[PDB]
RNA sequence: UUCAUCUAGACAGCCGGACGGUGGCCAUGGAAGUCGGAAUCCGCUAAGGAGUGUGUAACAACUCACCGGCCGAAUGAACUA
């Protein structure tokens, strides 16, 4: 762009500013579109090197075709100030800049184009000719369109259609036709009720069209315009009745809109007569290799090409004649400049879903109006780096106020009122700079609805933030965005030393991109999640260095199995110690599984006054009054999954045996027997104890053995049953194809829970328990067996039952226990009946 | 109401809203047999009864469903039985 | 994608037909020999699979 | 032959006195709401549309009573059927070939006639608009209400009906399949 | 060989219904003519099974059992060597 650095002029002038977002499929003509609109700029290797792709910034981008993400564009556009007051908008200036922005497809990444789409001006999607609508144009466009956002498309490659195909005058129009109105009806799922007028007319300049390898496209007006300088006036005129009518032209000039002719003959295309025919004439013209029709066709369209630029025949008489009919600037641009929205207007209606709080106060009127000298708060979703280790960029956008370098400002936090003195922070901003595509251009004061760089604060937000300096104002929506939060992958460093760069490597990849998160095993552990499956290769790929340091390695991770037991347990069990001190009879009574859910919340939390839980006990539970005998302290941790017994005789015991016994039993009620872990909804009941000896004769050594094979053995008599989570998903997806969702539910043993209906028929989501050891894939065969246009939710709620006999190695269970116990590192589970029962 | 996924008879059409039953297959059965027929069908299964508890049955031949037409109550009574194999109402034909 | 209707003209005369069991010929929509020799005309006749 | 027996009484015992004697041959039907015009028609005739006797039916009219049984022996084609009555055929008539209830084909088989589709309006959301790609017509949303752009055929004559673009033609609510009770031969006594 | 069907119109072939009760009972979130648990039903009948097999995730759209019309006769199974 020639604008260099005249490039502050244009943001004060904020009528004269646009912005978009071009979404679409992955290997479908986004990166190369763009290259054509900064074709324009000169910026790119002019003369003429095509295949810019803007969006490379890095490797792995050129080597594939991809695209990540991708930073804005700088241009300045020039035209006639009659070719631009065809918008509603008081505008004033010539120049525009296009200060572009846009987000991928890929169903896996799909909440990036969330951070790239509540931030962004208007969105422009694109469709290719032959394919038509694809699956996820429509539904990575419609999340969101509750914004509201104008959704202009854009198709393109007409091209391939137009060699390949061998496409006639019918069925390209036919094509048109039926790709352009199914994809317009789907606009009005959920348009508003006034303000969702953004049906796509083709007439009124919308669906502009062409190839990123040829490089050029048009809609309707600039083959009704260069074609209005001859044959008639006016643009609006032959531009508005076209498309469909037709005229006659052999003999007469009629325009009637039926099909017969006076005599019986079919008429025409309105379409391919008038303003297409040169595109058949032209490349079936050229890729036959005549030399006798190109000179005297030239001829026939506006004269010349230029210089050397005849005989490179083979592609290149193919590859200029279209650059030298029309750009796709004068083309795409002027359909840009004509109908899209600057920030002062589309603005208006924009942060009511945003602003969280009524619409009371001075950002009521100071956003609506957005106002360059008010407060001077923003906001900020996507975190783009640059090539060091990474202190990366903030991209935000200031709705208020000109923001300004070297200043001072209150920053806040995700969930957060500035009530409280916690995670508000007050500290001053580094350097304030713009980027184009893959360089960067520090400025110093903005104005409203202009997305900027921010330097050095990315350290005081996490994934999301607002930035105020007014405070008595709210935050800035997070939204409840979009899919996937969703997958599980465990990862660990290799040669046990790496930690701090694994842990800060980790801690500052969730402050790199908020699409994936990371959280914390039951162990600890380091497990990350994910959004899918080729998103954590291509960030968690590349967690090898620019983001750690260090390579590591990947496991599936490792479900939290439980422990329980449930019936009567069996036998009164007996335990003679390995010294000849004591007996231990017992018949444990598990409790029932409803303290699962009421033994963490806050209805119980232990070690209080011992007769307010008798009245919750006796209250609520089903026990008796006469629990304030019954229970002292339990174990493990003080939030244990027990409240102790008293079936020991009431005559002198347990006051010097307590301090090893309670402190006997944490394992096995931390660590267990059978599977090797803790238990839930236990109580064991010893009956009978011995203590024949005073406080010189017993201690700490004798005395902690003394649960050694009781609450194990009369724990493990009588079923017992090891125990899974069951996780709480939900699947969403409209009922084309949901067909595969409850087989595929059925087959990974799932269970449903409902169905649920909406005011139309999109996102009819599932509720379903689908249990943790076959939920690792579960997203990936859940696109096999839809195809796409199914977005999973996961989440955790509840501790389930199963039942498929552990102590046996038999089953399911004998299964998980016996593998599980080969990685475990122990052997086989004990027979005993012998050990644990020492029959006196 | 019904256990059954019941069929209802009201048309949606200006202020028109009141849930009224057709007479169909399961609808008579909730209201002649027992109180218990809306309860004690969630875990049960219960094909029996043959106490003959109704003869005048044909106070609903208007309303259930016009298919035989020429006779009282002749056809339906070896419909259900079988239709109806919670009970069989009469000991006419089994 | 081409038009349904002409769909029930091709996959009608190559894929909708019958096939056998021990030798894995293709056979017409009603048969109940396998009329290569080899399998000696057996009995046992599946249809072929459904589309996609 | 033995339960063809009963097929000689339920044809004797309604060929003995009465009236009239009207034969239909109905080839095609829809047998449901033809049989609530029999229930419409309960007690009033009871149809037998029966078996291949045609030979049969004419030549066991011995008793010759009324010799004119011998009528549809060289009518041995067409599926007859017997109804009588005692009244005048003339109002009876005039409700018995309103039985034109119809539902789709049988999912692609015959067309009675080729169908012109004008631009008439429906009154629902926007369902199957997007499933409009066999046929290919211009149809556009507004105001929450489907309209036609223009006017694209349906079926043409020499070929019927299909499962691509007449799967959706009963969308626009026209009669095609049903062939009513049409009329073969009446005479009274 | 045994058991059957018919020139009183059998068999195959194409044209046709392939219901009302009643989207039968429980079950099932839902299991609507065709999906698990038993039973096992009449009017229209020329016919209808709790339906032969596809079909939506529950529907709606398809194929017969039964017998209507085709034209003029001998066929159908199980077996046996
Ligand atoms: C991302 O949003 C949610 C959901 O994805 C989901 O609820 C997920 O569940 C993870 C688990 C949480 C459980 C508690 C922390 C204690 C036991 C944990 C689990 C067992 O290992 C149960 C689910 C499934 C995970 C594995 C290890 C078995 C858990 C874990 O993270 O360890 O948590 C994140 C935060
Ligand atoms: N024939 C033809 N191929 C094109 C055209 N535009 C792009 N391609 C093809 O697409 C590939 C280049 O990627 P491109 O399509 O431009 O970008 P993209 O598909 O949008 C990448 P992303 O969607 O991830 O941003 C090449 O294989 C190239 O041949 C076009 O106009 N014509
Ligand atoms: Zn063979």
């Amino acid at each position: 762009a020639f604008t260099v650095d005249q490039m502050r002029s244009l943001m004060d002038k904020v009528t004269n500013v646009r912005n978009m977002s071009v979404i679409a499929h992955v290997d479908h003509g986004k990166s190369t579109l763009t290259d054509s609109l900064v074709q324009r700029a000169g910026i790119i290797s002019a003369a003429k090197a095509g295949e810019a792709r803007f969006t490379d910034t890095r490797k792995d981008e050129q080597e594939r075709g991809i695209t990540i993400k991708s930073t804005a564009i700088s241009l300045y556009s020039e035209m006639s100030d009659e070719d631009v007051k065809e918008i509603k908008q008081k505008t004033d200036g010539n120049s525009f800049l296009i200060n572009l922005i846009d987000s991928p497809g890929h169903v896996d990444f799909s909440s990036e184009v969330t951070a790239a789409l509540r931030v962004t001006d208007g969105a422009l999607v694109v469709v290719d000719t032959i394919e038509g609508v694809c699956v996820q144009t429509e539904t990575v466009l419609r999340q969101a369109l509750g914004e509201r956002i104008k959704p202009v498309v854009v198709i393109n490659k007409v091209d391939r259609a137009l060699l390949e195909l061998q496409v006639s005058k019918e069925d390209l129009y036919q094509t048109f036709a039926r790709t352009v109105e199914s994809v317009n009806v789907i606009v009005s799922t959920y348009a508003d009720e006034v303000l969702g007028d953004v049906q796509v007319y083709p007439a009124r300049g919308t669906v502009a069209f062409g190839s990123g390898l040829h490089g050029w496209a048009f809609t309707i007006r600039q083959f009704a315009t260069r074609y209005a300088k001859k044959f008639g006036v006016d643009k609006a005129k032959m531009m508005d009745r076209l498309w469909g009518d037709s005229f006659f032209n052999p003999k007469t000039k009629k325009w009637t809109n039926k099909d017969t002719d006076a005599e019986g003959k079919p008429l025409e295309r309105a379409f391919n007569m008038f303003i297409l025919d040169p595109i058949f004439r032209l490349f079936t013209a050229i890729m036959n290799f005549k030399k006798d029709e190109i000179p005297v066709l030239l001829e026939k369209l506006e004269i010349v090409l230029k210089g050397d630029e005849k005989d490179l025949e083979g592609k290149a008489l193919l590859k200029v004649v279209m650059r030298k009919f029309l750009p796709a600037a004068d083309a795409l641009l002027e359909m840009i400049v004509l109908h899209l929205p600057s920030p002062v207007t589309a603005q208006a209606y924009r942060a009511e879903q945003l602003y969280e709080g009524p619409a009371d106060d001075a950002n009521c009127i100071a956003i609506k109006n957005c106002d360059p000298k008010a407060d001077l708060m923003l906001y900020v979703s996507k975190m783009v780096p640059t090539s060091d280790k990474g202190r990366f960029y903030a991209f935000g956008r200031v709705f208020a106020g000109t923001v300004k370098s070297g200043q001072k400002v209150r920053i806040q936090g995700p969930n957060y009122v500035p009530g409280k003195k916690d995670d508000l922070f007050i500290k001053a901003i580094q350097r304030v700079v713009l980027m184009m595509g893959r360089f960067v251009e520090p400025i110093d004061d903005c104005p409203a609805g202009n997305i900027i760089g921010l330097v050095g604060i990315d350290q005081f937000l996490l994934k999301t933030g607002t930035l105020t300096t007014s405070e008595t104002a709210h935050n800035m929506k997070v939204m409840k965005f979009s899919v996937s939060p969703v997958v599980q992958v465990a990862v660990e460093v290799k040669n046990a030393n790496d930690l701090p760069k694994l842990v800060e490597g980790l801690k500052r990849l969730s402050k790199s991109d908020p699409c994936v998160l990371t959280y914390m095993s039951e162990s600890g552990e380091h497990i990350v999640a994910g959004t899918g499956e080729l998103h954590l290769e291509i960030c968690l790929q590349d967690l090898e260095h620019d983001h750690a340091g260090v390579p590591l390695k990947i496991s599936p991770p490792v479900v939290a199995y439980r422990e329980t037991v449930e019936s009567e347990s069996s036998q009164t069990a007996l335990s003679k110690s390995p010294n000849k001190h004591n007996r231990i009879y017992l018949k444990a009574e598990p409790i029932d599984e409803e303290v699962s859910l009421a033994i963490e919340n806050g209805i119980i939390n232990p070690r209080d006054d011992f007769k307010a839980r008798a009245r919750i006990m006796a209250d609520d539970y089903g026990w008796d009054v006469t629990d304030a005998r019954k229970i002292w302290c339990f174990g493990p941790d003080g939030n244990g999954p027990n409240l102790v017994i008293d079936q020991t005789k009431a005559v002198q015991y347990l006051h010097e045996i307590k301090d090893s016994v309670v402190a006997a039993f944490q394992w096995a009620t931390k660590e267990g027997p059978i599977f090797g872990e803790e238990m839930r909804s236990v109580r064991v009941n010893i009956l009978d104890v011995t203590l024949h000896a005073d406080a010189i004769h017993r201690g700490g050594g004798q005395i902690i053995p003394t649960m050694r094979r009781a609450t194990y053995a009369g724990f493990l008599l009588a079923d017992p049953k090891i125990q899974e989570p069951v996780f709480l998903v939900e699947i969403q997806c409209p009922e084309q194809a949901v067909g595969g969702i409850y087989s595929v539910l059925n087959k990974k043993r799932g269970q449903v829970v409902s169905e649920e209906q909406r005011p139309g028929t999109p996102l009819f989501t599932v509720k379903a328990y689908l249990p943790v050891n076959e939920s690792f894939g579960f997203t990936g065969e859940l696109r096999q067996a839809t195809g796409g246009q199914a977005f999973p939710q996961m989440v955790f709620d509840h501790w389930s039952t199963l039942g498929s006999d552990p102590l046996d190695p038999t089953s399911k269970a004998g299964e998980i226990v016996l593998a599980a116990r080969k990685r475990h590192g122990m052997k086989e589970e004990v027979p005993g009946w012998q050990e644990y029962y020492d029959k006196l | 109401k019904g256990i059954k996924v019941t069929v209802q008879l009201k048309i949606q059409n200006r202020q028109a809203a009141a849930s009224v039953v057709p007479s169909a297959s399961s609808l008579v059965i909730t209201a002649l047999k027992e109180p218990p027929r809306d309860r004690k069908k969630d875990k049960n299964v219960k094909h029996s009864g043959n106490i003959q508890l109704d003869e005048i049955i044909e106070i609903a031949r208007q309303m259930r469903d016009k298919s035989f037409g020429r006779t009282l109550a002749s056809v339906t009574k070896e419909i259900l039985g079988t239709a109806q194999s919670v009970g069989c109402r009469v000991d006419f034909k089994n | 994608i081409i038009e349904p209707s002409l769909k029930a003209l091709a996959s009608k005369y190559n894929c909708d037909k019958s096939v056998c069991r021990k030798c894995y010929a293709r056979l017409p929509p009603r048969a109940t020999n396998c009329r290569k020799r080899k399998c000696g005309h057996t009995n046992q006749l599946r249809p072929k699979k459904k589309l996609k | 032959r033995e339960k063809k027996a009963e097929y000689f009484a339920k044809l004797r015992e309604y060929l003995e006195e009465y009236k009239s004697l009207f034969v239909v041959g109905v080839d095609n039907v829809s047998s449901q709401q033809m049989h609530e015009v029999r229930k419409e028609l309960r007690g009033r005739a009871v149809v037998l549309m029966g078996k291949n006797t045609m030979v049969r039916r004419a030549i066991r009219g011995f008793l010759s009573d009324l010799p004119d049984f011998e009528k549809l022996l060289p009518f041995v084609k067409g599926n007859v059927g017997f109804v009588f009555t005692n009244e005048p055929l003339t109002e009876i008539k005039n409700v018995i070939v309103s039985n034109r209830v119809a539902a789709p084909a049988r999912a692609g088989a015959v067309a009675p006639e080729d169908i012109w589709v004008r631009a008439v309006n429906t009154g629902m959301e926007p369902g199957k608009t997007s499933f409009f790609q066999a046929l290919g017509v211009p149809t556009k949303i507004a105001r929450g209400t489907i309209e036609i752009v223009s006017d694209v055929k349906v079926v043409d004559a020499g070929n019927k009906v299909g499962q691509s673009e007449a799967s959706l033609l009963n969308l626009l609510n026209i009669s095609p399949f049903t062939f009513g009770l049409t009329v073969v031969q009446v005479y009274d006594n």
